[PDB]
């Protein structure tokens, strides 16, 4: 965030944002690879040059599909498993924080095998043994039934994006507000 | 008035039964006069459909009616707890 | 992070001299605070204010003498030595250059990070008449810590004698319910729709609070089982009920003795 400090040429800015892109395909930490579109990293480099991965990985999260990804890359990158493992884990981290607040506005804490294996591609036996991985990697607490297919996870990690969860905050308060009436008048009468 | 006394009870006892025990144990005549009694409240009959007649629906979300309810409100509730304050001052 | 614990004693002493100097809208007033700031736990003992003087109309002027913090320092040795400075107050809601400029000033003679305050004149709102605010250097920000009020045996009872239950005590939790309103709709209302302000890293800690009617319906099923105890509770307030009945009961034998001696 810090413009004074760190003056380089715009040359240099492509080739620190080159180990920005590369330090964040083997690793989940820190937000994703959408942290540094808010920063000015992706803003300051050029569309083309196969400098776009970071862009071209913010829609793949969605959508779900390694092989658009793999086909503009090279072979030095493509050869380690480890860039497939943790790309498919921030694809299921968006749907592991729907269980709180993302898109249900009742706020009800429910998860099944059968969502999370058409947003990751995955049969239900595999499913299984990925949410596991997940959880010893710290992201969030929580277990799962298999025997009724029911995932228990909460929300602890915060994402940049906004625009979500904005409107539930204030609906939350909208409870709020016929609240004020019927205890407020009775507790005065008192 | 016989047939609007016997059908209330078998809402929660009976769970299904066909249209056989609905000409015996009600015992009604002619055909399809039943479906007259199907129109509004939707009467697939094939398990139990009952409600419109004999009584209504069950609804849901019972609130501010008589006395004390569930959901909603815990300050009449709270009355109860609360209706100390005017008898000790 | 750090606790501050300030006694009533220095809250209001500062506010007396604001008035004695009759000082208007258009000029604050600035002063130094004593205490240990050595422990986690900032504990302000003591105060002093000093000849402040500010332009209105410019925010880089200010009048700050050291000379009199020098004096001010070697007064206080005579009187309680255990006491060093640990920072500096300031009177008037508004934070301008004169007050931001100057708390480097105070690092001169302040071994910790000076602890910057702004006193409430007219207190306005909940409580806490002054707010604790430190720096980083690390970008600066201003941090609130956990400031709160405590004093001793004897100062704590001494402003009691000065001034001087169920429904009551439910009354405040009333004006804590309105201020989880009243805070969350304001300030989301103004990141949202017109003007956005550069945001999303507070955001993070907003949506913290809501996750764990603003908390869990998934145990709407185990809140039953944990309702039992307020079930419980009922169990034996009925016999409670009726153990007023037995001071009742025993209270009809005196009225009835006096219908006897009458």
């Amino acid at each position: 965030t810090l413009e004074p400090s760190t003056s380089i040429t715009l040359a240099e800015r492509q080739q620190l944002a080159y180990d920005l892109s590369i330090s964040a395909l083997l690793g989940d930490k820190i937000y994703n690879f959408g942290e540094l579109l808010h920063h000015p990293i992706m803003e300051t480099i050029v569309n083309d040059s196969n400098y776009d991965w970071l862009f071209q990985l913010l829609n793949a999260l969605t959508v779900g599909d390694f092989d658009k990804f793999d086909s503009l890359i090279k072979v030095q990158i493509s050869k380690i498993p480890i860039l497939a493992q943790h790309e498919s884990f921030l694809r299921q981290k968006i749907c592991l924080m729907t269980l709180i607040e993302t898109v249900f506005v009742k706020n009800i804490r429910m998860l099944s095998f059968e969502d999370i294996s058409k947003a990751t591609h995955l049969p239900k036996d595999n499913v299984e043994h990925l949410v596991m991985r997940a959880i010893s990697l710290g992201l969030l607490k929580g277990s799962i039934d298999q025997v009724n297919e029911l995932v228990t996870i909460s929300w602890v990690q915060p994402r940049i994006i906004s625009g979500d969860q904005i409107t539930k905050m204030k609906d939350r308060l909208v409870e709020w507000n016929d609240q004020v009436e019927k205890l407020g008048k009775k507790m005065e009468a008192r | 008035a016989i047939r609007d006394e016997i059908a209330k009870n078998t809402e929660l006892s009976y769970d299904f039964l066909p249209l056989s025990n609905i000409k015996a144990l009600l015992f009604f005549n002619n055909e399809k006069e039943t479906e007259k009694f199907a129109l509004e409240r939707n009467w697939p009959i094939v398990n139990s459909k009952v409600y419109f007649n004999n009584q209504s629906k069950e609804k849901a979300d019972y609130e501010d009616e008589m006395m004390h309810e569930e959901d909603q409100k815990t300050n009449i509730i709270e009355k109860a707890m609360d209706y100390a304050i005017s008898i000790e001052n | 992070h750090e606790k501050v614990t300030i006694a009533p004693l220095v809250l209001l002493s500062a506010l007396d001299h604001y008035e004695r100097t009759q000082t208007k809208e258009n000029k604050r007033c600035v002063g130094v605070i004593l205490g240990d700031a050595n422990s986690s736990t900032i504990r302000v003992t003591n105060s002093f204010a000093l000849p402040f003087e500010e332009d209105e109309k410019n925010s880089d002027v200010w009048f700050l003498d050291h000379n009199y913090i020098e004096n001010m320092n070697e007064m206080c040795k005579k009187i309680n030595a255990k006491e060093k400075l640990i920072g500096w107050y300031h009177s008037g809601p508004k934070l301008r250059a004169s007050d931001l400029k100057i708390n480097e000033l105070f690092k001169k003679y302040t071994q910790n990070n000076p602890l910057l305050l702004i006193v409430d004149v007219k207190q306005q709102g909940v409580g806490l008449p002054t707010d604790a605010y430190v720096a980083i250097e690390q970008e600066k920000t201003f941090l609130h810590l956990p400031c709160t009020i405590e004093a001793e045996e004897a100062e704590e009872i001494g402003v009691e004698h000065l001034l001087r239950i169920r429904l009551t005590n439910q009354l405040k939790s009333l004006k804590g319910l309105q201020s989880k309103l009243k805070d969350v709709v304001e300030y989301l209302d103004k990141v949202i729709n017109k003007e956005l302000p550069i945001n999303h890293t507070i955001l993070g800690k907003l949506q913290d609070v809501f996750n764990l009617n603003n908390l869990q319906k998934a145990l709407t099923v185990k809140t039953n089982d944990e309702l039992m105890v307020i079930y419980i509770s009922n169990l034996v307030r009925s016999i409670i009920a009726f153990d007023d009945l037995i001071e009742n009961k025993i209270q009809n034998k005196k009225i009835q003795e006096q219908r006897v001696k009458d």
